[PDB]
């Protein structure tokens, strides 16, 4: 991985990081992910999660996906069905 | 010299200074307990 | 010798000296180092 | 096999790989095949799979074909056959 | 290049590659041997 540095001087920052607006990435085995906070995972099989954010939306490794913002208004309702392929 | 500001402490070692052209960045932890490490370029957070 | 000649110095075997020869300008150039000396602090680290 | 070596500097990673978007191939013997999570097949007949990634599709060799995505809608019906030759 | 120029090709170092160039006319010599290798009937001997 790299070595994102930032430091701040004057009101303007520049690194040689924020937050992830409402942001979620698809967790998986791969090439594992820890987090900064207290739980940290070293294996998985298919399981999403959304919430905190320090990470960086590596262009190398985002996990799997990346996805921003919520984007669903009031009036807009959803059906989901079962799945299953072959 | 060409820009630099280390940092000593218990066993580990702090290193952010863009010095000229050699960046010395490479904060290097030295855990007596069995772990080395002392990535010179690697996954380091620094801040200010 | 006659006239404006080359821009030689290229030697071969282990040795890694190259020629540029820029439209009659004599220009030789050598590569025996390609060796980074960062000076860390307390710390000579070589590359 | 190759050796796809990844390195991740700045938002933009160079490799001198990613998950498959809902893809699988069709696992047979032809020259095994071995996966990092845990199970692996040294051995085999017909018999295809999908889910987790970490493969690259190679041109040389990806099992026997891929397939990548999940196409059928939500009215998209199948009626498949038995089949069998000769 | 312009005109008729040297005669180069002396590699240095380790190397014994040396240039001559007898009125224009371009010429090198190599020196990686020196040894002479005398078969003395069911002997081989080496100098």
């Amino acid at each position: 991985a790299d070595q994102e540095i930032r430091l701040a001087q004057d009101p303007f920052p520049l690194y040689p990081q924020v937050v992830l607006p409402n942001t979620a990435l698809h967790l998986k085995a791969l090439l594992d992910f820890e987090d900064k906070n207290g739980d940290k995972v070293m294996a998985g099989d298919e399981w999403l999660f959304e919430g905190p954010g320090t990470y960086i939306p590596q262009k190398e490794v985002e996990v799997v996906e990346i996805i921003q913002a919520t984007v669903i208004k009031q009036n807009q309702a959803l059906r989901l069905r079962a799945r299953k392929e072959c | 010299q060409d820009n630099e500001r280390v940092l000593f402490a218990p066993v580990r070692m702090v290193t952010v200074p863009p010095r000229h052209y050699c960046i010395v960045a490479n904060p290097v932890s030295r855990d007596t307990q069995s772990s080395v490490l002392f990535d010179i370029t690697g996954q380091v957070r620094l801040r200010h | 010798g006659c006239g404006c000649p080359c821009g030689c110095g290229a030697m071969a075997t282990e040795e890694a000296i190259i020629r540029i020869p820029p439209y009659h300008y004599i220009h030789v150039l050598d590569q025996n180092s390609n060796v980074s000396r960062v000076e860390v602090g307390p710390k000579t680290y070589i590359r």
